[PDB]
RNA sequence: AAUCAACACGGGGAAACUACCCAGGACCAGAUGUUUAUGACUGACAGGCUUCGGGUCUUUCAGGAUAUUGUUUUUGGUGG
């Protein structure tokens, strides 16, 4: 029994709270956001990630940890919670599963142009329009110096921004210093895929 | 930490029937499920991960103590119980 | 035969009910719990029963008693290996043994 | 029979538009007779910079809630089936009158 | 523990904090949010807060 | 924090808390690696000391292994 403005921001603030808790435990699965349907009664969620096959792994106990976490911290009662998964189509071209990517090298110690030029191509030939990575921080010497590795081209203005660019911030704590990784990704538009419209830069004239 | 004797077991009760108990990372607060101060699970937790019986994850000012496969096993030697003998159902 | 007595404390414990101190013993007798109190053969032959016997008959019923001290201390999770002393049963494969001592 | 309100709250339109066709596809079916409420800003002005320094610059943080009410009198063996959209950040307030 | 001086009404009450800050420095009250600014704006887009 | 780009700026309108600062007095969040069931450690009525007291102290009851002593170093820090 709430007001109209309350069952927004509550649901609001519900959501920013999980999205926050399935960085922490799903770094391992490849965590790609997720949805919330909110009923009075009953609440149905869809987590979505790359490696799906590892929450079902010893007959679903991985998913039993994660359902009774939720349960427990806003006090849910069972069968009124009803988590799904759903897999990753193109993990290519999601921004915080290819950030993930990046982290798992640069705690192994690769060098990052090789780090940045791994997903920099497996982001372009997976299906994307461009992409930019930067590695922000302290290699080598006592300043902090910063790498950017970019291809195809990047759309930094306007609305269309929004609509377009996925990216994700983060960083890798370290022996020496605490980096930064950012990994900006822009798509292509599909006819009712999964955008729906083109850019309002371009205009497309028919043939005679 | 001095704990009270029956207030001890119907938290390690709580974490042996579901697994995963919630705590407010802020000592000092009320909890809920089981009644008692805040300090009194998340205490605890710690002691338990240093034996290494769960495992520690952090969010929004909320402590989450995901307890592993060794847990099991000794919370079975503490409360004598038989085997399967929680939230692994399926 | 007095081997079969540790397989009833090991669950007793884990029941769990437990009283350790004569203390705890006494009040346990005294305020209308306990089933089935224990005492050994230590010091000082009356001096444990007076307490206990005078003790004893308030809260009623008897229990057959397991001699040498470290017996009893070894089934309850002392060790890291000390004294019994006495051993208390209170509330309530156990109740498998038990019909030695029955219900 | 009970004059019966729904009350279609949403933070975005596109997801909105969604369920009121719906909800107004489904009174085609059975048939219940069909009956835009004042959307609401909530702005919340945080001043952007972390520390004092620099120029005192701030962003507005608009919240939008559009709010639409259809009503009709239904028998409530026919307003169970309609009830059941499930759209992400949407509501359905259920209202006897 | 359980601190003995009384905080019903009062700033350093366990209510006021910023609730992921776990600091009360600079808090949104309105709307019951009860968030601390810094940790307001970082995460403002996933509350379904936009600017126009 | 010091030209613009410090000085109704840190959303900093501090009566307490906030609070970092100063004067007193408590607490252990001393995690994990020899003592003790014959009480390891713990809680308190009244009256003294005392800002106010189970901090201490004269009495003497209530609980019950959650330990103690030494060794390791966790964790906490609006410390730099």
């Amino acid at each position: 029994r709430c007001t109209k403005v309350r069952r927004i921001i509550e649901t609001g603030l519900f959501y920013a709270e999980l999205n926050e808790l399935l960085t922490r435990e799903l770094t391992k699965e490849g965590y790609g956001g997720c949805e919330v349907r909110q009923t009075p009664t009953r609440t149905e969620i869809i987590i979505k990630a790359a490696n799906t096959k590892e929450f079902v792994d010893n007959h679903g106990r991985r998913l039993q940890e994660v359902r009774m976490m939720i349960q427990k911290r806003w006090r849910l009662k069972e069968d009124s919670l009803e988590i799904f998964i759903d897999r990753i189509q193109r993990k290519g071209l999601s921004a915080l599963n290819q950030l993930e990517s990046l982290r798992y090298k640069l705690i192994a110690r690769i060098p990052a142009r090789r780090a940045a030029y791994s997903i920099i191509r497996f982001v372009m030939d997976a299906g994307a329009r461009g992409c930019e990575v930067a590695i922000s921080g302290k290699l080598r010497g006592a300043r902090a110096s910063t790498s950017k590795y970019k291809e195809g081209y990047m759309v930094k203005s306007g609305d269309v921004t929004k609509q377009f660019v996925t990216q994700a911030v983060g960083h890798i704590p370290m022996k020496q210093a605490t980096i930064g990784i950012r990994v900006l990704i822009m798509l292509a538009q599909d006819p009712s895929g999964i955008p729906k419209e083109s850019q309002p830069d371009v205009i497309k004239v028919h043939e005679a | 930490m001095y704990m009270p004797t029956a207030i001890r077991r119907r938290i390690l009760r709580c974490l042996f029937e579901n697994g995963v108990l919630c705590v407010s990372d802020i000592q000092s607060g009320t909890h809920e499920e089981l009644d008692c101060l805040n300090i009194y699970p998340y205490q605890i937790g710690r002691a338990f991960v240093t034996k290494g019986f769960c495992i520690k994850t952090y969010a929004w000012s909320h402590a989450y103590y995901t307890l592993t496969d060794k847990g099991i096993e000794y919370l079975r030697n503490y409360f004598g119980l038989p085997a399967n003998a929680p939230a692994t159902l399926r | 035969m007095e081997t079969v007595i540790e397989h009833g404390l090991h669950q007793i414990n884990l029941s769990g009910n437990v009283a350790k101190g004569i203390r705890c013993t006494i009040k346990a007798i005294l305020k209308g719990k306990a089933r089935l109190v224990l005492l050994a053969d230590d010091c000082e032959n009356k001096d444990y029963k007076n307490l206990v016997a005078g003790l004893c008959k308030k809260h009623n019923v008897k229990l057959q008693a397991v001699e040498k001290k470290e017996l009893l201390g070894r089934a309850l999770g002392l060790t890291h290996q000390m004294n019994c002393g006495a051993c208390a049963i209170i509330r309530y494969e156990l109740d498998e043994f038990r019909k030695a001592f029955d219900p | 029979v009970q004059k019966i309100r729904l009350t279609i709250t949403s933070s975005k339109l596109p997801n909105l538009q969604r369920v009121v066709g719906n909800l107004m596809g489904k009174l085609k079916k059975g048939n219940l007779e069909v009956r835009p409420m004042p959307r609401r800003r909530l702005r919340i002005t945080t001043r952007r910079a972390p520390c004092g320094n620099g120029t005192e610059t701030y962003d507005h943080f608009e919240l939008r809630i559009y709010k639409r009410v259809i009503d009709f009198q239904g028998t409530a063996e026919a307003v169970k089936q309609v009830t059941q959209a499930l759209e992400p950040d949407v509501h359905v307030e259920v209202s006897v009158i | 523990f359980v601190p003995k001086h009384p905080r019903d009404n009062a700033k350093g009450s366990v209510e006021r904090s910023c609730r992921i800050c776990g600091k009360r420095r600079g808090v949104i009250r309105q709307y019951r949010l009860n968030i601390c600014r810094r940790c307001f704006r970082e995460r403002a887009e996933l509350l379904g807060f936009k600017k126009y």
